[PDB]
């Protein structure tokens, strides 16, 4: 049973599927904790903006370096060869970049990050309420009527109307971006069906081929390990660790520790 | 060198008005101690008797008028002043 | 190390994204010269009420509001420091990284 868990591993649209779900639900409790939507005049578009990108960001970083083939593709880096290494540094990259794009997209969904974004950014000549001689406190109550300021003077219906507007953007962005990524997974995947020197069989095998060598050499330097450290006991104490130790014992003595400590 | 003095108080009963003048030789008042009001050109009110009183100020007197409409005995407290801490005066409602 | 300096990397984090050590960390440090409320002739009990209200002590003197400004743009500044120590450690340990697979003799 716990064979077929391990065969919907290996299956890479389940794990991206998983990855998905999980970085939606983080996201979820991140906005319902930990966002407070500051209400600052001078400085609100940069925590929106901040709260958009930075995460999006680190999430491609992790995706990018977590995975360690892609250490040996930047170390092969710095013919066939190449085109392996653009397939490889392709398929990772699809991994490495499906959280950022999800999380991006929950985000412009759910709108309060772009709607507590650009609030400051939003028109109001159109609106003849807003004339503000000063044309300082307009920004002000701008900025401060979005994040939790119901300020009942009228105005409130103004600002949902507002809000609205914004948060109507907001989606179009997310579903737009939607739409630019998959084009570009299109494209992409016809690069890697075009400029591919093996078979589509020819990939999936040598994949197979890769990860089982991988770990059959790993298993095979670990087993080289043991029977060289094995090989060191029986040659330091004089018997094999594991067998019948009754027959014969080295003992010892102060110099025979140094030996053992070359490596 | 500055001098205030807490002037204009007294005895008033409910719903009449009382007004308060300070001689100073950027104001605040204070009664008890607890705050009342503040001025520059900026003034603000206390949430507790929001709605009652009424201060204002010229430079040409260099002095500070205070308004208190419909006084009650809920507000019976001894008013000082606040730019250095005034005397004070004592006003009871009845 | 890169085991030895993940807890504490996540415990300033933590601390900053929450932002209550920050606030009454560097309230008394505020700048209120720009609130005009803030006279204070006596120059000591403006500091006094400063790190007076921040902790628990509401005093609603209309000050409130101006506090809670003061708070969300202490609060605000800590969100920063936290996302930016972040960044930074990020970076670092792609840097670091970088050694360990530039430096490294081994495959």
């Amino acid at each position: 049973l716990n064979n077929i868990v391990s065969s919907l591993q290996r299956n890479g649209i389940f794990i991206n599927s998983l990855i998905a779900a999980l970085t939606i639900g983080g996201q979820q409790l991140f906005s319902s904790s930990t966002f407070s939507c500051p209400c600052q005049v001078g400085k609100n578009f940069y925590y929106g903006s901040a709260f958009l990108v930075i995460p999006a960001l680190i999430l491609l970083v992790a995706g990018f370096a977590l995975r360690s083939q892609m250490w040996t593709i930047t170390g092969e880096y710095c013919p066939l060869e190449c085109k392996l290494a653009c397939l490889r540094f392709f398929s990772i990259t699809g991994r490495a970049v499906i959280a950022p794009l999800t999380w991006l997209a929950v985000t412009l969904l759910t709108g309060t990050y772009y709607e507590c974004a650009a609030s400051e950014f939003a028109s109001v000549d159109h609106y003849p309420m807003f004339d503000n001689v000063s044309a300082s406190k307009r920004e002000e109550i701008l900025a401060g009527f979005p994040c939790c300021r119901s300020a009942p003077s009228d105005v409130i219906l103004v600002r949902d109307e507002i809000a609205l507007l914004h948060r109507y953007q907001s989606q179009m962005l997310g579903w737009i971006l939607i739409t630019l990524a998959t084009i570009a997974a299109l494209v992409s995947c016809c690069v890697a069906k075009c400029c591919s020197p093996l078979t589509s069989l020819q990939h999936c095998y040598w994949t197979s081929h890769l990860q089982n060598e991988r770990e059959l050499f790993e298993q095979a330097a670990e087993q080289h390990s043991r029977l060289l450290m094995m090989h060191r006991i029986k040659k330091l104490f004089g018997f094999i660790p594991g067998s019948e130790d009754v027959k014969h014992i080295r003992i010892p003595s102060c110099q025979d520790w140094k030996d053992i400590s070359v490596p | 060198q500055v001098q205030l003095v807490e002037s204009g108080g007294g005895l008033v009963q409910a719903g009449g008005s009382l007004r308060l003048s300070c001689a100073a030789s950027h104001m605040r008042w204070y009664r008890q101690r607890e705050w009342v009001a503040a001025i520059y050109a900026g003034t603000h009110y206390a949430d507790s008797v929001k709605g009652r009183f009424t201060i204002s100020r010229d430079n040409a007197k260099n002095t500070v008028y205070l308004q208190m409409n419909s006084l009650k005995p809920e507000d019976t407290a001894v008013y000082y002043c606040f730019v250095y801490i005034g005397q004070g005066t004592q006003v009871t409602v009845s």
